[PDB]
């Protein structure tokens, strides 16, 4: 029993931690590439507005 | 042309299913479909023609599971 | 052992919530903070066009 509940809370521990890294490093990922985005489309937006 | 992939996967496979709710629709549609989109190219080409064969439910099954199941 | 295994999935559970709650409220901010961004971007972009 304390050797289950020890490898379950290792597992759980292990899986929520990694599952929190993947979130972070995917939220980060998607807040450069919305920055990436919107620079991308502030800049187009500012030579579609010089153009017309 | 992403009408039918996006159309053809979670209604028809069970994607759609275990996110019913209004405000999951942003953050399911937006995190799932530029997290798919974004990590798979290729699949946009079975948009540039026909499809519904093993291309179609290996991408609509892999990219929904993984994309619904990793958000 | 069955206190220590209903307290160890209780908090294996109770850690699980509260990471993917964490991760939602991380997912939010950066939502937002990237909503703001584009915000003020397309406000960067207006004033320039009509300065332009």
């Amino acid at each position: 029993l304390d050797l289950a509940k020890a490898s379950a809370t290792d597992q759980l521990k292990k899986a929520k931690a990694e599952a929190q890294v993947i979130i972070e490093q995917a939220n980060k990922r998607r807040s450069q590439i919305l920055d990436e985005a919107k620079a991308e489309a502030e800049q187009e937006r500012t030579k579609i507005v010089a153009q017309a | 042309v992403a009408q039918q992939s996006l159309v053809l996967f979670a209604a028809e496979r069970g994607y759609l299913a275990d996110v019913e709710l209004s405000k999951i629709g942003s953050f399911e549609a937006a995190l799932l479909a530029y997290v798919d989109r974004d990590h798979a190219p290729l699949m946009q080409e079975i948009n540039q023609t026909g499809g519904y064969n093993d291309e179609i439910e290996g991408k609509l099954k892999g990219i929904l599971d993984s994309f619904k199941a990793t958000q």
